């Protein structure tokens, strides 16, 4: 069972050739894989256990049938094909194997013990994690009388004491030393089936993974995973005393490949090291995109195409997914500096606004979804909970902290009561949370942008009223906020015509991948600094917009919005890669800005 | 029969003693035979060895000391015991404790992986809650029962370990003696709990915490709200009831603050005088004798904010303080003035505030 499988295996590894494409024939597959390996670092072998069942079904009949006998041979068979590279470069852990699948395999539900101890794959979503917690492998004894330290091996899976001292025969004289031993890592993981496929009207179940000594802290709460890894069951005991075990077991996950796929979001934080790894066949395309007079158009009315015109809201929008510079203000003491743009969207009913928000939310990774009276002021930043098993208060956190890179949609901002509308003063204008409770006395911080959506008080937008009377919010409250979109539209008998015969259309019947990687790029390689030509329009656009301002009663103008023009004039220019703010990057987000109250 | 030589430990143990003695600072003056001259006044215990001197004197030692930290501790502790003895006044029952300090390369408690246990590391974090001080057993002298002899010299592993062999041929009981408690050896024992520093946070995380054992003349230097600098090795430790299931556990030696304001080593005008360095002192007083000094404090405090001279001035006199006094009755003047501003939408109001706070 165990030489029989390493020499069908290496098989594999050497002569497999696939009618696919990888990174954007090359015939070592695998050996390419293997190549990489030794060029690199991270000794894993990424193997998918469905190439194997091309190639083979009598070894694809036992990796997911016995995968704790097999593996270990599978990770033999790949150091001795390693043989190839073994003179030029000698790294020192070993090399692994971690077989996956593309597609799932089980839900949560339909595991049967038929399948304990079995290759099986899920999906879900990670809540909680854990500490970690260590593991013994290799026991270190050492005798009270000979003084003499052996050191027993745990093969089966318990620890067995000698009890016969090699020079002194004491009989039992082997303490077991803890500190001189070897420990392994172990966390604690749950998921949570998705939403979709689960039964009719019911709730989710969770699963319990345990990681193990490299998987330890790759994946986050908030992430959704394509879990493969062994199906256990071991019992439990009625008395931490006794020996008599229940007869119900109790089962997890010995998890041994991770997958985070998401193509239906953007790329998050953590592939910024793999922005490096892009194809230069790819940059190409980006940089002379972003060459043509209007790709600033041409992006934006690519976001969300079953919106009508609309053509501001989805300017100021894609300029949200940017975001100005990150300066470093640390050495002028003043503190740090938001970077990231709030937006404001009012309007009277059935104009469209929550359906933004709700494409926003399924665009952007790491991000959030509220409501109105469906969230209070602890709820939303952070909270004190009495933890259940240690009796002690500790701290939480909220929404517009979990979000913390991303957006936070607050749809139905106008019918939250005013104390927790005053909670977002803080956390939206110097990007922090200072919380000074029973206990706890700390202070965190985000990088969150909030995008609110609300009605005009009478939710009629009545032309008597001022504008600075429709909305009813105050004054320190609006001008954290930098776009304030009045979606201004009534029963034009054009544009309903337009809408409808846009809308009928959805019933008969440019890319993603594009935005999708030019977004990663503007964010990696990008930092537009200003001018002398760009900042000398930058100081009359805000000594006429106070005159402006002053007299109309619309919305006042203080000195925040004079930053603003900065956030968004930096914006505009990642757009077209310019990596330098010149004249036209004012005047546009200035337009803008001007633009969107009337 | 007898007993076995762990070599790598006792022959660190002889080159650390030497360490001791032949390493001398720039003027000759063996430093570690005046530094361990307090060590003999009651209350003092602990000798704190800088770390990269003994990279200096030596380096087949440093990579033995930052690798078996947990090894070769039961030993640069008695080859301390053995070279304090030319004073001739301690109890000979006393105990010393070495204490380094100034390791070269940090971590965060986050790299505190389980391959780090048993060695010599450095962490940085905040505090967060502190628990009283104890004693705890180090070596108990247990008072046989039956022999009326004294078993002496049994350690202790995280709980009471009751040692049940005399060196008696009639013990009649291997299973019963009754410890003395006043010739046995204890040491203090705090128990805190820290945080992970703000700086280090992995963004969209909550912070995780450990906790750190001070056991030692160490035990209330680290106190609650603080962001002191931990340096000791990484355990683990047993769960007590059931003697399994093991937990982390860092166990400091020395604790010393972040980022000390003056370098110097951590109260009235001449006990810092003292402490003023050459050019601290001669700046002090040049700004002293500066004229218009009330003009170059606000226009140096605060120096992205056009006006409200009539502001700054009052902050800065509100950060000199008043002089607090005591009437003889018992009552109190107070001596610090509060301030309060009030005026229309940004107007530079959090902007004092943040700029005094920082
Ligand atoms: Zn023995
Ligand atoms: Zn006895």
């Amino acid at each position: 069972n165990v030489a029989a499988c390493k020499e069908n295996f290496q098989r594999f590894l050497q002569r497999f050739i696939d009618p696919l494409a990888k990174e954007e024939i090359t015939e070592p597959l695998y050996m390419q894989r293997l190549g990489e390996i030794n060029v690199i670092g991270e000794p894993f072998l990424n193997v998918n256990c469905e190439h194997i069942k091309s190639f083979d079904k009598n070894l694809y009949r036992q990796l997911i049938s016995y995968p704790q006998e097999v593996i270990p041979t599978f990770d033999m068979a790949v150091n001795e094909i390693f043989f190839d590279r073994y003179p030029d470069s000698i790294l020192e852990h070993q090399i692994q194997v971690r077989p996956f699948n593309a597609l799932k395999t089980k839900n949560m539900r339909n595991l049967n013990p038929e399948d304990i101890d079995q290759l099986i794959t899920i999906s879900g979503m990670v809540i909680r994690t854990s500490q970690l917690i260590p593991e013994m492998q290799e026991a270190f004894f050492q005798c009270q009388v000979c003084a003499h330290t052996t050191r027993v091996e745990m093969d089966r899976g318990r620890i067995a004491e000698p009890s016969v001292c090699g020079r002194c025969h004491t009989t039992h004289s082997m303490a077991l030393i803890h500190n001189r031993s070897l420990f392994s890592d172990k966390q604690m993981i749950k998921l949570q089936e998705s939403p979709e496929d689960m039964p009719a009207g019911q709730t989710p179940h969770t699963v319990i993974l345990f990681a193990h000594n490299d998987l330890v802290d790759k994946v986050q709460p908030g992430d959704r995973v394509n879990v493969t890894g062994i199906y256990r069951a071991v019992p439990i005991r009625v008395n931490p005393r006794v020996s008599n075990v229940k007869s119900v077991y109790k089962t997890h996950i010995d998890v041994i490949h991770y997958r985070k796929t998401d193509a239906k979001r953007l790329h998050g934080l953590d592939e910024e090291a793999e922005q490096k790894l892009f194809s230069e066949k790819r940059v190409e395309l980006l940089k002379e995109l972003s060459r043509k007079p209007d790709i600033y158009e041409r992006l934006a009315s690519a976001l969300a195409p079953s919106i009508y015109e609309h053509e501001d809201i989805k300017k100021g929008i894609l300029l949200q997914l940017f975001g100005g510079t990150r300066k470093d203000f640390s050495h002028t003491g003043r503190g740090k500096f938001r970077a990231e743009i709030n937006i404001l969207l009012c309007g009277d009913p059935g104009t469209s606004k929550s359906q933004l928000l709700q494409y926003v939310y399924n665009l952007v990774p790491r991000g959030q979804y509220t409501s109105g009276k469906g969230s209070s002021a602890v709820g939303l930043t952070a909270y004190v909970m009495k933890d259940p098993e240690t009796r002690q208060l500790v701290l939480q956190t909220g929404a517009l902290v979990l979000s913390d890179n991303g957006i936070c949609c607050i749809d139905e901002f106008d019918k939250m009561n005013e104390s927790t509308r005053s909670v977002l003063h803080e956390v939206m204008e110097q990007q922090t949370l200072s919380i000074a409770k029973a206990g706890i006395i700390c202070q965190l911080n985000a990088r969150t942008s909030v995008l609110a959506a609300a009605n005009p008080i009478e939710s009629q937008w009545n032309p008597k009223k001022t504008t600075i009377e429709n909305i009813q919010l105050p004054h320190t409250l609006l001008s954290r906020f930098d776009l304030i979109f009045l979606l201004l539209d009534p029963q034009d008998e054009a544009y309903d015509r337009r809408l409808a015969h846009h809308l009928v259309a959805l019933y008969y019947q440019l890319d993603m991948a594009v935005l999708k990687d030019y977004i990663a790029y503007a964010h990696s390689t990008i930092m537009p600094r200003l001018s002398e030509e760009a900042s000398q329009a930058l100081i009359e656009a805000y000594v006429d917009m106070r005159k402006i301002g002053s007299s109309r009663g619309m919305v006042s103008a203080y000195p925040r919005q004079l930053e603003s023009l900065i956030r968004l004039a930096e914006a505009h220019a990642k757009v077209r890669l310019s990596n330098k703010v010149e004249a036209i990057d004012v005047e546009e987000a200035k337009r803008l800005h001007r633009e969107a109250l009337k | 029969h007898l007993e076995v030589r762990d070599e790598v430990a006792e022959k660190c143990q002889k080159l650390f003693l030497d360490f001791l003695e032949e390493f001398q600072s720039s003027d000759g003056e063996i430093k570690y035979l005046q530094l361990a001259e307090e060590l003999i006044r009651p209350e003092r215990n602990t000798l704190v060895v800088s770390f990269v001197d003994l990279e200096q004197f030596n380096q087949q030692l440093s990579t033995t000391i930052q690798e078996e930290f947990y090894r070769v501790y039961p030993y640069l502790c008695r080859a301390l015991k053995t070279f304090v003895k030319d004073r001739k006044e301690i109890p000979l029952a006393k105990d010393f404790y070495v204490a380094f300090q100034d390791l070269p390369t940090r971590h965060k408690i986050r790299e505190l992986t389980s391959s780090r246990i048993g060695l010599l590391t450095r962490i940085s974090g905040q505090v967060v809650r502190t628990h009283p001080v104890h004693p705890e057993l180090v070596s108990g002298t247990f008072l046989c029962l039956d022999c009326q002899t004294v078993i002496r010299d049994v350690e202790q592993q995280f709980k009471y370990t009751q040692p049940n062999i005399c060196r008696n041929p009639v013990c009649a009981n291997r299973r019963r003696f009754l410890l003395d408690t006043n010739k046995s050896r204890f040491v203090d024992f705090q128990k805190v709990r820290i945080q992970e520093t703000q700086a280090e946070l992995p963004r969209g995380s909550i912070p995780r915490s450990l906790e750190v054992i001070l056991r030692a003349e160490a035990v209330e230097s680290a106190q609650a709200g603080d962001k002191c600098d931990f340096t000791g090795t990484l355990i683990v430790v047993p769960d007590v009831s059931k003697l399994l299931s093991y937990r982390l556990v860092f166990l400091a030696c020395c604790v010393a603050p972040t980022n000390p304001r003056f370098g110097g080593k951590e109260q009235t005008a001449e006990s810092i005088k003292n402490q003023m360095t050459v050019k601290e002192w001669e700046k002090v007083f040049e700004m002293s004798q500066d004229k218009n000094l009330y003009h170059n404090l606000c226009t140096s405090l605060f120096p992205t904010i056009h006006g409200n001279d009539e502001v700054k001035r009052g902050v800065l006199l509100m950060l000199f303080g008043g002089v607090p006094k005591t009437t003889g009755e018992g009552t109190s003047l107070r001596g610090d003035i509060n301030v309060c501003i009030v005026g229309d939408p940004s107007t530079a109001k959090s902007q004092f505030l943040k700029h005094v706070e920082e």
